């Protein structure tokens, strides 16, 4: 019955697997894992996670010049 | 500009605001919009007087894109070179463009027309007794070339190997080289009595391509691209019958050489005694004064120590002045020593026939220097809507990667990642469901995957034959004959063997499991193996092309890169992220989590005549 300051996020298992390597790279990203689709990202970095997620998925997108 | 006041909405245009061009009062009949920035031409097909402008643009410009309504053409130097060569004078082009355009023709575009059109036909490359001579009608053009002097009415002999350097250097200068064969007035080379059989009919687009090639009465060296099954071989036969000189044909495979010999002896009145084949088994040449010889790029460009008979045949090819060369699959000509086949063979006219005129490197832009300007583009939608080729329904199935597979995908190197995103179980389920659905429809299906291990695993899991490099030739023939005739074998798994030139039965469905990175050529070659189906005469018939890709992987990037060429031809790849029948199919490959875990750990496990007897 304790309270923490975190944000629950919904994702497919691919994005779930992606953000655990962000935890392995930078320590203060995720606090603990809940399910195969729900994660608990610290709210002070969530947009930063967004700021890398489109950067992390940019390698999967072909951009013509 | 024309003192046009800049609006505040013109801020984000990087000097592309063409509003200073005053709109004509009679503009609505005129279907063109000329852009002064790059010579790009915008054509509206739906307006009247569109085709009477469409022929003009396909004569004077290169089409960037041809969608349904608005077509986009490019005015380039090489298109103008072919425009003036077929008899269009400089003032006629400017007058017609002025008459057929809404916006006025800008002075920069007009000056580009004058600059590219003039100083053409000055320098010419002629061949006299197997020796290359560059010739100019004006004297001082010889004296202005002092940089790339490879000298060994006004003409000087150049070396045979240095002809490409001369063509590049003269293209850099404002004097492009004219490469036209006046076969009507050429009498040193002995003629051939080769002519098409009267029973052979030629389609109008082939006639248009050959009219681009033989417009002025002289054979012009260049490139013709047609879809697979649209009859590029027949275009080669007709070009040989038009020139009526000695013909040398280069191919990529020995089976292609056999097919070209068969097509020559069938469509045209050429005796087999005038036909010669330069392959490993057959090396006998024709004994007549003129004829046809067909061979492969590899044997002609073999730098290794070739046999004595092959050396004698190569000496015969080099010492004979050929009137015509047909380079099939000209996209492999820009290779290292496949480039040299135009130097080792003295040929007056060079026609490069292809279907996939793209390479991932820039050397595909060197074929104008090697063979000649891009003579004809086939409109693949125009041929599909007339039933000449199949109406393919291109699609891209998004297969999501599972949780345990995607974790291993990120903690791995790229070479193992390549194997790992192919073998995701959702791609197995999607391929199995598509195979079952299109087999119930009664379709001949080819499943392409460049990974040999993935090909074998998919075929063993789904109980279908597989063909790859190490398969014996007789087994390949037996499997293909069962695919063509036996109704219990409607699906064949093919590796990169099927991508290159091998004979295949007609198929209407293709499933691309894997691919060789971002190869657009391989993608279009795979699409070309379902474009010549027999059922094209059937109303409502459509072929199918599936590119099964793993979601959120680098396979998406390479898949988009491969599809970048086909969207230029006009094909639209509709994404399929859901298949109706996933949950209700009887057997799902790797449905249970333990089976998926076993598959994952299997994929991870992949990576003195007397003393002679005593010895």
């Amino acid at each position: 019955a304790r309270a923490r300051k975190g944000a629950l996020v919904q994702c497919d298992p691919s994005i779930k697997a992606l953000i655990l390597q962000i935890d392995a790279k930078m320590s203060d990203i995720v606090l603990e894992e809940l399910d195969d689709t729900h994660l608990l990202v610290n709210p002070s970095k969530v947009e930063f996670v967004k700021h890398e997620l489109n950067r992390l998925l940019s390698k999967n997108i072909y951009n013509p010049m | 500009p024309a003192d046009f006041v800049p609006d505040s909405v013109s801020g984000m245009f990087r000097s592309h605001d063409f509003s200073y061009l005053r709109l004509r009062p009679d503009h609505a009949s005129r279907p063109l919009w000329i852009s002064p920035s790059d010579g790009r031409i915008i054509l509206e097909s739906f307006s009247p007087l569109a085709e009477q402008a469409q022929d003009f643009l396909v004569t004077i410009a290169e089409p960037i894109s041809r969608p349904s309504h608005i077509h986009e053409y490019k005015i380039t130097a090489y298109s103008l070179y072919a425009a003036v060569s077929v008899g269009l004078e400089t003032d006629d082009i400017i007058s017609v463009l002025d008459r057929l355009s809404k916006v006025p023709v800008a002075e920069s575009i007009i000056n580009f027309i004058k600059g590219a059109t003039i100083s053409y036909g000055k320098v010419k490359l002629v061949i006299k007794h197997n020796r290359y001579f560059v010739e100019t009608t004006q004297a001082d053009i010889l004296q202005m070339l002092l940089n790339d002097s490879v000298i060994g009415v006004h003409s000087f002999e150049i070396a045979n190997e240095s002809v490409e350097v001369v063509k590049k250097r003269c293209q850099e200068i404002d004097y492009p080289v004219l490469e036209e064969y006046d076969f009507r007035n050429d009498h040193r080379n002995p003629d051939l009595d080769i002519d098409l059989k009267p029973s052979t009919q030629i389609r109008p687009y082939q006639e248009k391509s050959l009219s681009k090639m033989f417009g002025n009465g002289r054979a012009r060296s260049g490139i013709i691209v047609l879809p697979c099954g649209a009859g590029k071989t027949l275009v080669g036969i007709t070009a040989a019958c038009t020139i009526k000189k000695s013909v040398i044909v280069l191919c990529t495979s020995s089976v292609s050489v056999m097919q070209w010999r068969q097509q020559f002896l069938q469509w045209c009145t050429l005796q087999p005694e005038n036909c010669a084949v330069f392959t490993s088994d057959n090396k006998e040449m024709f004994q007549t004064e003129s004829g046809l010889v067909v061979s492969t790029y590899s044997m002609v460009a073999n730098t290794r120590n070739r046999s004595h008979d092959s050396q004698k045949v190569m000496d015969f090819l080099t010492g004979r002045e050929w009137g015509f060369i047909i380079l099939d699959e000209v996209h492999v000509v820009p290779a290292a020593m496949f480039r040299r086949v135009v130097s080792t063979i003295a040929a007056h006219a060079k026609l490069g026939l292809t279907a996939t005129l793209v390479r991932e490197d820039d050397k595909i832009g060197d074929l104008n220097f090697l063979i000649g300007p891009k003579l004809y583009e086939a409109n693949w939608m125009e041929l599909s809507q007339k039933g000449h080729i199949a109406n393919v329904q291109c699609a891209e199935v998004w297969c999501p990667m599972t949780a345990e597979f995607y974790q291993e995908y990120l903690r791995e190197t790229a070479r193992k990642r390549m194997l790992l995103y192919i073998m995701n179980p959702t791609k197995f389920q999607a391929c199995q469901f598509l195979i079952q659905y299109h087999e119930r429809r009664g379709d001949k299906i080819i499943v392409f995957s460049d990974n040999v291990y993935a090909l074998q695993e998919y075929a063993l899991k789904m109980g279908k034959p597989f063909i790859y490099g190490s398969t014996p030739q007789q087994e390949r023939m037996n499997i293909l004959q069962n695919f063509q005739y036996n109704d219990q074998i409607n699906t064949i798994f093919l590796s990169k063997v099927g991508d290159t030139s091998i004979d295949l039965p007609e198929a209407t469905c293709l499933i691309q499991i894997s691919s060789h990175y971002g190869s657009r050529r391989q993608e279009a070659q795979r699409l070309g193996r379902i474009l010549r189906a027999k059922r094209r005469n059937d109303e409502g018939f459509n072929a199918f092309f599936y590119s099964l890709v793993s979601k959120d992987t680098q396979e998406m990037y390479y898949s988009t890169k491969r599809q970048a060429f086909l969207v230029d031809q006009g094909y639209a790849f509709k994404v399929i992220t859901h298949l109706h029948g996933m949950e209700n199919i009887p057997n799902l490959a790797y449905a249970s989590p333990r089976e998926r875990r076993e598959l994952l750990q299997e994929v991870l496990l992949k990576n003195h005549p007397l003393i002679r007897k005593m010895y």
